[PDB]
């Protein structure tokens, strides 16, 4: 919660969003 | 924590997510 904006992420969706931001590192 | 745990409840910033990956 560093940035003002926030999105509801749960389960695989949460992890996918992380990887999405990561730029498709290896998922 | 606030990044993972609180993300489902309140919400986590995509920028923050970078730390996990």
């Amino acid at each position: 919660r560093a940035a003002p904006y926030g999105v509801r992420l749960c389960g695989r969706e949460f992890i996918r969003a992380v990887i999405f931001t990561c730029g498709g590192s290896r998922w | 924590q606030d990044l993972q745990t609180l993300c489902c409840t309140d919400g986590c910033s995509m920028t923050d997510l970078s730390a996990l990956c």
